[PDB]
């Protein structure tokens, strides 16, 4: 039955526990908590390669597969009675998991949450569709605000973290202030086109009177696609929203430089990379 | 640590549906539901089951069409296996399959693209159920009596061949003995089942070695019916009926049923990691002086040949246990700790502790790539006494001390309290010195063993209560056959004797002036003082019974007669000199047609073969042994001293040959022994081609191939004498030259070419597109399909060459409507079996030779002795006419009327000479029957088995049924021989079929089948077997190391390894086989395991070995498999 | 032989070695349908007969046939 | 880029192209066997032989020449 599990699901179930021991817990202590599980999950291939031979292909694949088993499996094992769900946004995801849960937690319903994102590129004919929809880069690179961006250049990654309220953590990375989302309306220029007049307003409902103050930001890490026509629409509307003030005010960044489009996993993966240096 | 499935690159869809290609990927682990095939284990591999390629393609096919296997009657038609799939015992191998819908064709890859399969194949849409009928004769009011092979029966006669089915695949259950009919188990498996149908087909009376599928023509499968045919047994299982008719080539069983299931040869592959350990067991003295001074050939220094194992042997056996812990000083120098290791590891029963010490740190250096391997403990020491314990060697250049350097030295052991327990002296001063420090002695008793009765067993049975009477020792003064050596080895590692010092003393003179055999006097206490556990007494020298290697030497004889055949088909450096059968004897029958070869000349299937382009399964005439099979040209002289030229069905290449009447010629005297030594074959092929078979006329038209060639000029020759358009094509430009200089009526528009299909434009120029009249082909594939187009209307078409025929390739069969014939043209067809076609071609022969037509071709002449190189060079077509070996340099000028004298360096290969009769007692017995095949192989015509009751098995009355079939003598006889009235009675039952030259005593049981047999048959052998070849018994390593459970196997056993010995010395045949493990039929099975501390000798090999040892000089010999 | 596909290639079977086959029916021949070229190892020879290609070509071949009627 | 070589192709009914509406033809290959084989819509056989990439492409195959002016 390990044989025919999506191999996501296999490193999830041991990141999760990588990280929730990562943050001083033993995890049985969480046994039979309203915890909950939240996974960006955007790609599952595995899933459909153990589908096709019917005569060859076993029942219980599905029980380590479908979609739905990116959490409820992680739920299982762990004994997480709370919330167990998986989100699909494309890239987004991951990022919108981990929305999702500190939202949850804030407000009662949880007192802990697994937030993860997954993507693993197996077949082919996926970055196939994405060459020919020219969002992949022939370069093979993603070059994070720099003018020689074609596109991006799809890559892989299992993440993990554990969230909490404070009175319950041995440690603490950072702490979350806000977040939210919303949705480039209708563009005229196509549903591929990133709306940064919309990304903006996004930007501005949870600072200015809403939120923190634009000037305490530090840093702040960019999708940083690479895309020639999304890395400008991006970062314009960053600054036409967060930038009434002096010095030099975000130093700005991108992991997926570094590293590649992690796609739906792509939020959590720079969550890391931001916590990494951090500390 | 494990790594898990991770879907692949490859796995997902990759072009767009198609219901009409399939992959299958099969795993072997013992994991895998696939797991059962295993069990198609052949020669030690295991093959994918040639009718598993039929289960995959008729799944595929329900596939293709919606449906599940059971509503898919399937049909195939012309499939045909190409090369089988090895699974290897782990990972997955992958097989796809293919499917042409509208062709109704198919084919599968593996993973590599090759080509493993291909037919036809579709749903059977009448299927017609009558034709899965089993019915019979009549009633057969014939149970209880007639005679069946049992499911063990089978698959035992069957392992035997080379097919080592496993469990999941023995489904034969019963069989008629012919193998006609039977029953078949069913195992809810098509690919058993049917691979089932297979083993019936293979399991024809009579038929020998190794047959794997390679065409179906039409094989018919309805599960509908087949569950039908299908019943219950009473054991709950289920089966259904099979049966085979060789004369439709028909197979059926339930529902389905084979036609046209042509099978065929393949190669038994020697896995030399079952190389069995071959030993002599020569007697050996503990006084060996002079020794070595023989050896022609540091080397000097170091003296390892034979008497080093002579005395590590004395030693070892002289504790209890197998177990030794052996050390040794002053190491890195007198390197002992490479010899050793080796002399021990030999053994099967041994448990090594070697230790390596010397002075420095330093010489233990190139012993870290050494020591390592060996598993030596090594350390520091110097000769001042100080050790931080059974044997200790060492190397100058109451247990064990082993000394080498190079009278003040056997006082240096009488103050250490030593007795030289062994010393060998060199010729070159090289002398070797064992050493036993004795520890004092308790209460010595003596029971002696000459009594037949064997009261001394309640006699040491009883001295096994005796808490520690440390010397305990047997012997025996009045049989010089008392088989102690023997016994002792049992007992001296059984239980309760374990530290029992079980000595030995024995009497064997073996001439009647060597006495000297007196206890209680002087020399029972020199013997007493060594301690030895083993002490015999021959002739006067002091020794025990050792083991050493044996020589090895596949021993050649000097012989006037000698054929060559290649020892192992496809590798021409085992080409050798085999003793022919004319040197075991020449009945005045056989005899007249006698004679002596000056030249032999290889042909082109003499190649062709000792390469293994072409199998042996496409050789016209039935054979005996497929071996032997090389040779079809000679020239010489017959018993007449007249001189002459011939050919021979085979073993041709051979200094001395049996002619055939009517295809030997007298050669002219206008023609040297070399030059006739070519034409025969060559002109014999190209009138059989040509005028009988073509009927080739005057002024036609004939494209001859490679006139370069034998056959080719030959073929020119012939058809320029009736004045045809000539059209040859050659490879070298060198060839073209020759050609027109030998024929000058060729002009520049006959020649072709032969590298390529150019010569079919060629020809078709200079024919105005009209073809030629007769085509004499041989060759290739696209080049035969080209020859074929070059055919003119109502023309002929010449067949000689065997590849693509061999291959069923196909012909287009709308060149039949130019009015054309095709003709397959194998004069091995003709030839041996010498009919009226045949003597045609003969005087087609005699006229052309006296009319010139037929003329000596150009040869290029090998020495008796780079043969070898002689089929190389035939090999690469870089020759024009025959290659010819020399045998004897012709007799000269003046008239020579001759008397030959030819010494040969000809190998041993035992043979019978069809006049003498052989007897092998228990000769029903699983290993007799095999020595019995055996015989008759190599010319047997007359045999005796005796057994008890007589023939009991259905498996024993199919040999003996058979063999008489066969034409072979056989008396089963229910005598005994441990009765001297009972042995002349044999021994006289066989002389009634001709002069007795072979006696093998296999009966067993104790001492009475084995001891008295044997003795009485030494007897009456002596008084009335003037012409004995052979005198073998079978002993066993019981006897040899010895076995928990069998001292008295053991004694009877020793018992005939005197007598044999007695033999020997009086100039008779004579020798005992220490046997390991017997394996395939032996009272073992009846092949993985461990008895003794060995491995189940394949009787294959067993049979090998004998060969080998029937043609030595020593008395004894060991022959056994080691384990680990 | 003067019959059709798989009865033709079963007429084939029945071939004795050295064994000839007549050839006389032009179905199989007309569509250049395959042979089991291996036919040909038990020294059998191949017939393809077409009394046509002879007939008005009134050869020495014919003549004979034409005598063998007389 | 692949030099072809066909062998022993046979056509066994040909295709009659309708004024109007589409018509298939499906080409199906044995890769090891070199065989090859069309077939249309209904299951037929159009076309069978052996194809292959051509290895060795000699151009002096191709000469348009021989002397009768």
């Amino acid at each position: 039955q390990a044989n025919t599990m999506d191999p996501q699901l296999r490193m999830l179930l041991e990141v999760t526990y990588e990280a929730i021991v990562d943050g001083g817990i033993n995890p049985a202590s969480l046994r039979g908590t309203s915890t909950g599980v939240w996974v960006g999950v955007s790609s599952s291939d595995a899933s459909e390669a153990l589908s096709r031979d019917p005569e060859t292909l076993v029942g219980y694949s599905m029980i380590g597969c479908q979609r739905a088993m990116m959490a409820n499996r992680l739920s299982f094992f762990f004994d997480f009675k709370g919330p167990s769900i998986t989100i699909d946004t494309a890239c987004s995801s991951s990022l919108l998991a981990l929305q999702s849960a500190y939202q949850a937690i804030r407000g009662g319903e949880c007192s802990a949450a697994v937030v993860g994102g997954l993507n693993v590129l197996l077949k082919p004919n996926s970055s196939l569709q994405f060459m020919k929809l020219g969002m992949l880069s022939q370069d093979g690179t993603c070059r994070s605000f720099d003018a020689e961006g074609t596109g991006y250049c799809r890559a892989e990654a299992v993440v993990a973290v554990l969230l909490t309220k404070k009175s319950l953590a041995r440690r603490v990375y950072a702490t979350i202030l806000n977040a939210g989302t919303n949705t480039d309306g209708s563009k005229e220029q196509g549903v591929t086109f990133p709306s940064g007049d919309v990304q903006e307003q996004l930007i501005r409902s949870l600072y200015a009177p809403a939120g923190p103050d634009p000037e305490s930001l530090e840093y702040i890490e960019a999708h940083g696609t690479g895309t020639k026509v999304g890395d400008p629409q991006e970062l314009n509307g960053i600054v036409n929203a967060l930038c009434a003030t002096r010095r030099e005010p975000l130093l700005i960044g991108s992991t997926k430089s570094n590293m590649g489009h992690p796609e739906p996993a792509s939020g959590v993966a720079a969550l890391i990379k931001v916590l990494l240096s951090l500390e | 640590s494990q790594a898990w499935d991770v879907p692949s690159a490859a796995d997902f869809p990759s072009g767009s549906s198609c219901s009409s290609v399939a992959v299958y990927k099969f795993d072997v682990s013992p994991e895998s539901p696939d797991h059962y095939l295993v069990d198609h284990c052949i020669d030690g591999r295991v093959l994918f089951p040639g009718t598993g390629y039929l289960w995959l393609t008729w799944k595929t096919l329900a596939r293709a069409l919606s449906q599940n296997l059971e509503e898919t009657p399937v049909v195939f038609e012309d499939v045909t296996l190409h090369q089988a799939t090895i699974l290897p015992k782990t990972g997955t191998v992958s097989l796809e399959v293919r499917l042409l819908e509208a062709s109704h064709a198919f084919e599968v890859s593996d993973s590599n693209g090759s080509l493993i399969a291909s037919g036809k194949v579709y749903q059977w849409e009448s299927p017609d159920p009558k034709l899965f009928d089993t019915r019979a004769a009549v009633d057969p009011a014939d149970s209880t009596a007639e005679f069946r092979l049992s499911q063990g029966d089978v698959y035992k006669d069957l392992r035997l061949r080379g097919y080592d089915y496993g469990p999941f695949f023995q489904l034969v259950l019963e069989s008629d003995l012919e193998g006609n009919r039977g029953r078949l188990q069913w195992n809810d498996s098509w690919v058993s089942f049917l691979d089932a149908m297979l083993h019936m087909s293979i399991l024809a009376p009579g038929q020998l070695g190794l047959y794997l599928p390679t065409r179906f023509t039409s094989i018919r499968i309805d599960p509908v019916t087949h569950r039908q045919k299908l019943y219950t047994l009473q054991d709950t299982t289920q089966a259904a009926d099979v049966v085979v008719d060789r004369n439709l080539n028909t197979v059926v069983a339930g529902g389905a049923l084979f036609l046209g299931a042509h099978s065929s040869v393949a190669p038994r592959r020697p896995q030399e990691h079952l190389k069995p350990i071959l030993e002599k067991f020569c007697f050996t003295p503990h006084v060996e002086s002079g020794c070595l001074a023989g050896n022609t050939a540091l080397l000097s220094g170091l003296l390892d040949a034979p008497a080093l194992k002579a005395c590590v042997d004395t030693a070892l056996e002289n504790m209890a246990s197998p177990k030794m812990k052996v050390v040794e000083v002053l190491a890195g120098d007198g390197q002992l700790y490479s010899r050793i290791p080796a002399l021990l590891n030999t053994q099967p029963v041994m448990d090594l502790d070697y230790t390596a010490t010397d002075r420095n740190p330093q010489a233990l250096e190139a012993a870290q790539a050494k020591l390592e391997q060996l598993h030596v403990t090594q350390g520091q020491w110097d000769p001042a006494n100080p050790a931080p314990a059974d044997l200790l060697v060492c190397n100058c250049a109451g247990g064990f001390l082993l000394l080498h350097t190079l009278d003040q030295w056997e006082s240096l052991f009488a103050g250490a309290s030593l007795h030289l327990v062994a010393l060998k002296r060199s010729f070159y001063g090289s002398v070797l010195f064992l050493c036993r420090q004795q520890t004092p002695q308790d209460s010595p008793v003596f029971l002696s063993v000459e009594d037949t009765s064997f009261r001394w067993v309640d006699s040491l049975k009883d001295i096994l209560a005796d808490a520690s009477s440390r010397p305990v020792w047997l012997m025996a003064v009045g049989c010089s056959t008392s088989g102690v050596v023997g016994m002792v080895n049992c007992l001296r590692k059984e239980p309760g004797g374990h530290r029992i010092r079980c000595v030995l003393v024995s009497n064997l003179s073996s001439t009647s002036p060597a006495p000297e055999m007196h206890p209680s006097s002087s020399e029972l206490q020199k013997v007493l003082q060594g301690d030895l556990v083993m002490n015999v007494y021959r002739d006067g020298a002091w020794g025990a019974f050792r083991h050493f290697p044996l020589e090895q030497d596949r021993p050649e004889k000097q012989t006037e007669h000698a054929f060559v055949n290649v020892l192992s088909r496809g590798d021409l450096s085992s080409i050798r000199w085999v003793c022919s059968p004319l040197h075991y004897a020449l009945p005045a029958s056989c005899q007249d047609r006698l004679c002596s070869v000056y030249y032999t000349s290889l042909n082109f299937r003499d190649v062709m073969l000792a390469t293994g382009k072409l199998s042996p399964d496409s050789i016209p005439g039935k054979w005996l042994t497929r071996d032997c099979m090389l040779g079809m040209e000679f020239s010489g002289r017959d018993a007449s001293g007249r001189r002459v030229m011939g050919m021979v069905p085979a073993e041709g290449l051979a200094t001395s040959v049996l002619l055939l009447q009517h295809a030997t010629w007298e050669v002219p005297s206008t023609w040297t022994l070399e030059e006739a030594a070519s034409v025969p074959i060559v002109y014999t092929t190209a009138y059989y081609s040509l005028v009988v078979r073509g009927r080739m006329q005057p002024g036609e038209s004939v494209l001859i191939h490679s006139g370069s060639g034998g056959v080719g000029q030959a073929a020119i020759a012939i058809a320029l004498s009736r004045g045809c358009r000539v059209f040859t094509t050659v490879g070298s430009a060198e060839k073209r030259a020759y050609l027109q200089a030998r024929f000058p009526q060729l002009d520049e528009t006959c020649f072709a070419n032969s590298r390529d299909t150019s010569f079919e434009q060629h020809v078709l120029r200079h024919t105005a597109g009209k073809g030629v009249d007769l085509v004499l082909n041989s060759l290739a594939e696209e080049k035969l399909q080209a020859s074929v187009r070059c055919l003119a209307q109502h023309g002929r078409f010449l067949e000689i060459g065997k590849f693509d025929l061999s291959n069923n390739h196909a012909l287009g069969m709308a060149v039949f409507l130019k009015n054309v014939t095709f003709h397959g043209i194998l004069l091995d067809s003709l030839f041996e079996e010498g009919g009226a076609t045949w003597q045609e071609v003969s005087e087609l022969l005699k006229a052309g030779i006296q009319e010139g037509v037929v003329q000596p071709l150009k040869c290029t002449v090998f020495p008796r002795t780079k043969v070898e190189a002689a089929f190389r060079y035939m090999a690469q077509g870089k020759h024009i006419g025959k290659v010819v070996i020399q045998v004897r340099e012709e007799e000269q000028g003046p008239a020579p009327r001759g008397l030959p004298p030819i010494a040969l360096t000809g190998l041993s290969k035992t043979f019978c000479p069809p006049h003498k009769s052989y007897v092998i007692t228990g000769g029903l017995g699983g290993f007799g029957l095999q020595l019995a095949q055996w015989l008759r192989l190599r010319g047997a015509q007359k045999l005796v088995l005796t057994s008890r009751s007589g023939i009991r098995t259905g498996y024993q009355a199919r040999q003996v049924r058979e063999w008489r079939r066969q034409g072979v003598q056989v008396l089963v006889s229910t005598s005994n021989a441990s009765s001297l009235d009972g042995a002349r009675s044999l021994i006289t039952e066989a002389t009634q079929l001709g002069p007795v030259g072979g006696v093998f005593n296999l009966a067993m049981v104790v001492s009475k089948p084995k001891y008295s047999g044997t003795a009485n048959l030494d007897r009456v052998t002596r008084e009335a077997c003037p012409e004995l070849d052979y005198f073998v018994i079978f002993s066993s390593v019981s006897c040899g190391r010895g076995n928990a459970g069998q001292a008295n196997y053991g004694f009877a056993n020793s018992a005939m390894e005197r007598i044999c010995e007695k033999r020997r010395h009086d100039g008779l045949p004579g020798l005992a086989v220490q046997w390991g493990a017997i394996g395939d039929v032996g009272v073992v099975l009846e092949n993985d395991t461990v008895i003794g501390g060995t491995l189940p000798q394949r009787i294959a090999s067993c049979l090998e070995v004998l060969d080998l040892f029937l043609s030595q000089p020593h008395p004894v010999l060991s022959s056994f498999v080691l384990a680990e």
